[PDB]
RNA sequence: GAUGAUGUCAUACU
RNA sequence: UAGUAUCUGUUCUUAUCAGUUUAAUAUCUGAU
């Protein structure tokens, strides 16, 4: 039945595509015994391109079916093919490959993906490292809460990437930090994110718009995950810094924190003493029964 | 580039090209909260149109899970002008 | 205006129980302008049934926290942490520390360590040596918390509350050298001590907590952290005894966050992460709404847990009955 | 200007056109702000603070005048003696009941 | 209108955090007071630099990537070994406190660094064999630590021949609440 | 001088090796490798004790001439 | 080449430790070698 | 190569998934 | 160390209390706000006792609470302004003994903020319109009506905003069957912000403001 | 920028702390238990406390400074 | 030990 | 397609103050 279904995947009509992909997915879910691994790899290769379809139903079916196949067959061979694709593409379908890696991580277990993914990161070709970082960013954004047991595992690579000389690395690593912090929000990963915050913070004076944009997105995700009090603690020194550029940056960050966390900041403002003209002490909070 | 007026009872829509996309952050992962738009952006011939391109709407627009976590669904009508 | 009270013995005096009452003199709250302070001492005569006025030691600030300490007493006079000993006509200041930031509101004591609550800053750990009579600050926590009260769990872990309606639990990390001892060259990490206390729990109650206690309400159960709130409510915090129970209740709380949203439209996760993010607690106020939820929604929630809704209700009642009720 | 003459853009970029005088270094003139903040931990300012009886901690960085340095040292020593708890405890100074 | 840095250090109660540029702010007293706030991590230094915070880290070569030891122990075909690596040997890496930012020379600075016993390579460079002996495994600097008494900066360490016995020197020298199980 | 300059130590001896060698006499607050080296300890008396102790330490035929 | 200053970093480019410089390919490094900076740095290292 | 051991790797993955469940 | 939170006794202090026919019958019931807990109480007319019919933990600060009844209707709905940034209209179902979220209109960010409304709440006595309002700058009017199926329809919020203005208290005006009017006490703090002499704060007098709402013209006029 | 209480590189200390105090007062009037605490400290009704905080909203830090 | 700024270069990546 | 980055080349009196501006330089404008 299945080899007969294999040539139908290149049909251009969305109904045939959706139905055949769903059929292949159910076959891979509950009856993959009777099909060899090579045929499933062929199906995966044909399926990879359909992740960028305009119709959301075919994309959803493709995600489900790729997940079923990845759950059915081992992770190693399909993951090896995907990492090979990741290194040899450097084009638009690389993000397709990135989505497929995330699907494998969400459907199968991520401890079957992270070792091989990080060992491939040691090759010094740079563009492969940017691909690994983008794959990690989308992987964490896609798996969400499931990533809570893998923050420590990817913490050293992120330390390396956030301090690397290449600024594209900093931007994509900040994207990883944002997706991570938003995915593990409320599950006790405050210390690892605080550590990564110490590497994300010094890039707030970067001039490239896509980079400072990624930094601000990382800072907003970190405001959600670690809390506004820590972000305000990082902010208070430069709010009235002599340099106007420092004041611009830090007041932008303060504006983001304040818009996101106005009522919480009440508990986090520093003690500002009175002077000879004005009263700056919030005396009500100094009441003790 | 965002309208950012006070949203009302009108439900934002997406076209067939962007079905499932988050209007704030462009992510396709985990839609969460239904999009509401201002009344002016849904008035007259504008009803049911895509909140990104103004073309025909075929599905309901959603904020992604990350945007609702960061309360980016409370900033006003996200119709792009 | 009395603001603190304690009962203690003394080393120079015999088995008499002394009641020390801290009193602010002519304190105006807004703006804050205190005219001094006093500490009354009473001998608690007639077997805990009568107070006799023995003496009254004047102090400069409000003695807002009085605590017994190794046969002597600890008084928080404003931002001053004073080890006092009972004298004949007054109280003898035997030691003093003044590295406390703003204003002492509470003093805890277990072993040699003294845990001091600031009115705005967090808990400060003080190592007291009986030799050399020194109150050496060796640890603190890196969050401004308007702490109402504190409590002790063991030698390393301190629970505490907030003026805004939060409960935090902080713990000293392992292998911290407590035998620390010029002051100009030596500096802390960030305007404090060289060692910092990590937070291992944070949870927004929503109603301001003014009392915490590690007790056991029913005999034969197990110890738990009881808090009482200013809105009239009493709650409890229960440690998890296994990984599988924690995983199950985590999944139950995750499902009841989505399939049973709160009535006012507030996100429950963001409500419990109001001032500081939620950490290492599972809110059973939402998990106990599983029994009041609709039965089709009950089995729809419980089918992902691979358990019947009677089994989920049995586990929810078992975590309430194996601890205090 | 070391050995061969430095380029004039290097001269303007480092800030060597602006000179700072330190009285603690015997009215020494330092060219460039980075070298001026570099000399405060160096041996010359350390010896100048040794001649003034000042331990030369980080409190006295960016301090040039002699009178300002000794006034800062007096204030710092006063607040350090206030912060330190000298053994001035009381032991029954009114021996009556 | 601007006062001097010495005048600002005189007026404020925290003259340690006052820099040269702090007098040029719109409100210098509020600036030094906010720098005297407790848990505020320092502003990154490269606001005053001119090299974009990492463009100087060029010539010092680095290893390409180090792996965590639990993953490295897998030889990266048995996925149970990988489950054990990610769930039974997954040690927490050395994290940092919130007050410790990053700069150019942070990687190459070695403040992370055990008194009374040097390393095996350090003892080999000092001409000392590694072992439990009390004749050559203590350093030659410990000979002065026996002659002139123990060093005052290590009071809890007992020197062999001065504060520790020679045959006893084999290296030349509350329960938690709420825990699971 | 709270920082002791150790001359006679070649560049083959590592800065962590020098920090570990001076670490026995006391906790080295700072280290610098200029040929020679510099080690700044917590206290001046600890630095003087380290200079008196490690002066006879002829590490690989090189004495650590430590002076304030 | 055989010079110790030329190296391949962890990033796929080529780096001259003598000049603290990054070059995309071999031709950029050889054009840098004929430049003023590399000649002056070799003259400084000649002493 | 990997193609000869692909069936063995798939069998090992199925055995691991049976043992994990 | 992982913990688990429980509530042995809920909060018992009362922030707000309203009365009306929330069960739809002839007897009147009280809705009280215990802070983060909304309770429905039944004062018995015979024995004189008070029975707590329902307690619901709403997991948020209830900053305002006011009940309204539509024209000709026999049931009272509960309008809840909270720290969620949403205005929630609830109806008590006596059959299931629970509160049903009839309406939940999102207008602002979450938290007790200075300009996101929820602190102040007003209804029209005929139940035609409600007005949620913050302390500062921001008043929203929701016009409420019915369809043919006797349900509740809430309109889009009509902005009656006025920057640099403090709201002391808002309430509806029983004008009758005319255009619904809302009464506010307002302070104009803009003159005292830019006056360093301090004389403006001594002369910043309060304003009683009547905001009329024309239902046909669909806008709010001062 | 249109949200009251936000700031910029030219924000003065007086305006920043006035924003802080007004935000704090509105937060007290929102959070029932904060106002409860404040009404237990003094011996005033909750309505009186609300009135006092509202009167404080006009100039919570006093008149501003020149320049 | 402080490497910035610019273009006629020339070379790489989007 | 037109944006960025990296090499090469250039990078402005070892003669003095004031003003705009700058965190400070730098730049620009006048006088010796
Ligand atoms: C509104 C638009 O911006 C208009 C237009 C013309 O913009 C250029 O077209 C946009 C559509 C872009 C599409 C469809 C891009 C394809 C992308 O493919 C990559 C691989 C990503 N794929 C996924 O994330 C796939 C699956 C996910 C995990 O699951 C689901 C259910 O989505 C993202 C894009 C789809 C249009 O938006
Ligand atoms: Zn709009
Ligand atoms: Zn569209
Ligand atoms: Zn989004
Ligand atoms: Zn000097
Ligand atoms: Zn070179």
């Amino acid at each position: 039945l299945l080899p007969r279904l294999t040539p139908i995947l290149k049909n251009r009509h969305e109904k045939v595509q959706e139905n055949c992909i769903d059929l292949v997915g159910r076959i891979a879910d509950r009856g993959a015994e009777y099909v060899s691994a090579r045929e499933w790899m062929r199906i995966c290769f044909e399926l990879l391109e359909l992740l960028k379809a305009h119709k959301k139903a075919i994309r959803r079916a493709t995600v489900n079916t790729f997940g079923y196949i990845a759950k059915a067959i081992g992770p190693h061979d399909v993951l090896a093919t995907l990492l090979n694709n990741l290194k040899v593409q450097e084009r638009q379908n690389r993000v397709c490959t990135t989505v497929a890696i995330a699907i494998v991580a969400e459907t199968c277990s991520p401890f079957t993906v992270l070792p091989a993914l990080m060992n491939e990161y040691r090759v010094p070709e740079l563009n492969v490292q940017n691909g690994v970082l983008k794959s990690l960013s989308f992987l964490f954004e896609y798996i969400g809460e499931m990533g809570k047991d893998y923050i420590y595992a990817v913490t050293p690579l992120l330390e390396d990437a956030l301090m690397d000389r290449d600024l594209v690395h900093r931007q994509t690593a900040s994207a990883v930090v944002q997706h991570m912090s938003l995915g593990v929000y409320g599950f006790g990963c405050e210390d690892s994110l605080n550590h990564l915050l110490n590497y994300v913070w010094p890039n707030v004076f970067e001039t490239s718009p896509h980079v400072i944009q990624a930094v601000m997105g990382a800072l907003e995700g970190l405001r959600v995950a670690i809390g506004p009090c820590r972000m305000l603690q990082y902010c208070l020194q430069g709010l009235f810094h002599p340099a106007r550029k420092v004041r611009d940056v830090y007041w932008k960050i303060y504006n983001s924190i304040y818009i996101g966390s106005q009522d919480a900041l009440i508990a986090h403002y520093p003690r500002i003493y009175n002077d000879d003209k004005n009263t700056y002490i919030r005396y009500e909070l100094d009441y003790i029964l | 580039i965002f309208c950012r007026k006070q949203a009302g009872v009108a439900i934002g829509r997406l076209c067939e090209k962007c079905d499932g996309k988050c209007v704030i952050c462009d992510s396709y992962v985990r839609p969460c909260t239904l999009v509401r738009i201002c009344d002016e952006c849904n008035y007259g011939s504008y009803q049911g149109r895509c909140v990104i391109c103004g073309g025909p709407g075929v599905s309901d627009a959603y904020y992604c899970k990350e945007c609702t976590i960061q309360e980016k669904d409370r900033d006003g009508c996200p119709k792009i002008v | 205006a009395a603001f603190s009270v304690a009962v203690c013995r003394f080393s120079n005096t015999g088995e008499d129980w002394y009641v020390l009452v801290g009193v602010a003199k002519d304190l105006i709250l807004n703006p804050r302008s205190v005219a001094g302070g006093f500490v009354y001492t009473y001998k608690l005569v007639n077997n805990g049934e009568k107070l006799e006025f023995l003496h009254k030691t004047p102090v400069e600030e409000v003695p807002a926290a009085i605590a017994p300490f190794q046969g002597r007493v600890l008084i928080g006079v404003g931002k001053l942490l004073r080890v006092y000993d009972l004298g004949k006509k007054k109280l003898l200041r035997k030691c003093e520390n003044k590295h406390i930031a703003n204003y002492i509101s509470g003093i805890q004591t277990i072993g040699h360590r003294v845990i001091v609550s600031d009115v705005q800053e967090s808990f400060i750990w003080v190592r007291y040596k009986r030799n050399e009579n020194q109150l050496i600050i060796f640890a603190d926590d890196t969050y401004p918390r308007w702490v109402t009260t504190a409590s002790l769990l063991d030698y390393d872990t301190v629970a505490g509350a907030d003026k805004f309606g939060n409960i935090c639990v902080v713990r000293l990390p392992p292998n911290t050298n407590d035998e620390v001892d010029k002051a100009l060259w030596d500096r802390g990490l960030l305007n404090g001590a060289s060692q910092k206390a990590e937070v291992i729990m944070n949870y927004h109650v929503g109603e301001t907590v003014l009392s915490l206690q590690k007790t056991t309400l029913i005999p034969g159960g197990s110890e738990s952290l009881v808090y009482t709130t200013l809105s009239g409510g009493i709650g409890i915090l229960v440690p998890f005894t296994s990984h599988e129970d924690h995983d199950f209740f985590q999944h139950v709380e995750m499902h009841l966050r989505s399939e049973h949203p709160p009535l006012c439209g507030r996100d429950h996760l963001s409500f419990r992460s109001y001032y500081f993010p939620v950490k290492n607690v599972i809110d059973g106020d939402l998990c106990e709404q599983f029994n009041s939820m609709e039965p089709n929604k009950q089995k729809n929630v419980s089918e992902e847990l691979d358990r019947t809704p009677p089994e989920v209700s049995k586990k929810l009642e078992d975590i309430r009955t194996r601890y205090a009720f | 200007w070391d050995g061969k003459p430095i380029p004039y853009w290097l001269y303007k970029l480092h800030g060597l056109n602006i000179n700072y005088n330190c009285e603690i270094c015997g009215n020494y003139t330092y060219r460039g702000p980075k070298a001026f903040q570099r000399h405060f931990a160096e041996w010359r300012h350390a010896h100048g603070m040794r001649c003034l009886g000042i331990p030369n901690t980080a409190h006295f960085a960016n301090v040039t005048q002699i009178e300002d340095a000794v006034s800062l040292w007096a204030k710092l020593k006063l607040q350090k003696a206030s912060e330190r708890w000298q053994p001035d405890t009381e032991e029954e100074y009114e021996d009556s009941s | 209108n601007r006062f001097t840095v010495a005048e600002l250090k005189q007026l404020v109660a925290r003259p340690d955090v006052v820099e040269m540029h702090d007098v040029t702010a719109q409100d210098p007293k509020l600036l030094v007071h906010l720098k005297a706030t407790r848990n505020s991590v320092p502003v990154p230094r490269h606001w005053c630099f001119k090299r974009k915070y990492l463009q100087g880290k060029r010539g010092i070569e680095k290893p390409p990537f180090e792996l965590p030891d639990f993953i490295k122990r897998t030889g990266i075909i048995d996925y149970q070994k990988l489950h054990d690596a990610f769930f039974k040997w997954q040690t927490k890496p050395k994290l940092t406190i919130h007050g410790d930012l990053y700069y150019e020379g942070k990687e190459f600075e070695t403040r992370l660094k055990k008194p009374g016993d040097l390393s095996d390579e350090l003892r080999i460079s000092l001409g000392m064999p590694v072992g439990p002996n009390a004749h050559k495994v203590p350093p030659p600097w410990l000979i002065a630590m026996q002659r002139y008494g123990p060093p005052p900066s290590y009071p809890n360490l007992k020197i062999p021949g001065l504060n520790s016995p020679i045959p006893e020197s084999c290296s030349f020298g509350k329960p938690l609440y709420g825990d699971v199980f | 001088d709270a920082t002791v300059y150790v001359g006679g130590l070649d560049e083959k001896v590592s800065e962590p090796l020098l920090w570990e060698l001076f670490l026995q006499a006391g906790p080295v607050v700072n280290t610098h490798m200029p040929g020679y080296g510099f080690v700044e300890f917590l206290s001046e008396e600890d630095a003087d004790y380290a200079i008196k102790i490690m002066n006879m330490i002829k590490l690989y035929g090189k004495p650590i001439r430590v002076n304030k | 080449n055989k010079d110790p200053y030329f190296m391949k970093n962890h990033l796929g480019s080529y780096e001259c430790k003598l000049c603290l410089t990054l070059h995309n390919n071999e031709g950029s490094y050889l054009a840098h070698t004929q430049g003023k900076k590399h000649q002056t740095n070799l003259a400084r290292r000649a002493a | 190569a990997a193609a000869a051991a692909r069936a063995a790797r798939a069998a090992a993955w199925r055995a691991e998934q049976a043992a994990a469940a | 160390m992982f913990l688990y939170n429980l509530t042995l006794q809920r909060a018992t202090g009362i922030s707000f209390a309203i009365h009306g026919n929330f069960s739809g019958t002839k007897q009147q019931e009280i809705v009280v706000s215990r802070g983060k807990i909304l309770e429905l109480l039944r004062p018995d007319p015979n024995t004189g006792k008070v029975h707590t019919l329902l307690t619901v933990e709403v997991f948020g600060v209830i900053r305002s609470l006011m009940a309204f009844r539509l024209t000709g209707g026999t049931k009272d709905y509960i309008v809840v302004g909270s720290d969620s940034g949403r205005i929630v209209i609830l109806e008590y179902q006596p059959s299931k003994n629970m509160f049903e979220k009839i309406h939940q209109e999102t207008f602002g960010k979450s938290g007790c903020r200075r300009i996101v409304p929820g602190q102040f709440l007003a209804v029209d006595p005929k139940g035609r319109a409600v007005m949620i309002s913050a302390i500062e700058k921001q008043k929203l009017v929701y016009i409420l009506n019915r369809d043919a199926a006797a349900r509740l329809t809430i309109s889009s919020p009509l902005e009656a905003h006025k920057a640099n203005t403090l709201v002391y208290h808002v309430v509806g005006v029983d004008v009758g069957f005319e255009n619904p009017m809302f009464a506010c006490l307002e302070m104009d703090y803009e003159e005292a912000d830019n006056d360093p002499t301090g004389e403006a704060a001594a002369n910043t007098q309060q304003t009683l403001t009547f905001y009329e709402l024309d239902l046909g013209l669909n806008h709010v006029v001062r | 920028s249109k949200y009251i209480g936000t700031g910029h590189a030219d924000t003065t200390k007086w305006e920043w702390l006035v924003n802080q105090h007004r935000d704090s007062y509105c937060s007290y009037m929102g959070h029932f238990d904060l106002l409860n605490y404040f009404a237990i400290a003094e011996n005033e009704s909750k309505a009186r406390v609300r009135f006092n905080l509202m009167e404080k909203m006009l100039q919570p830090c006093g008149p501003p400074a020149d320049k």
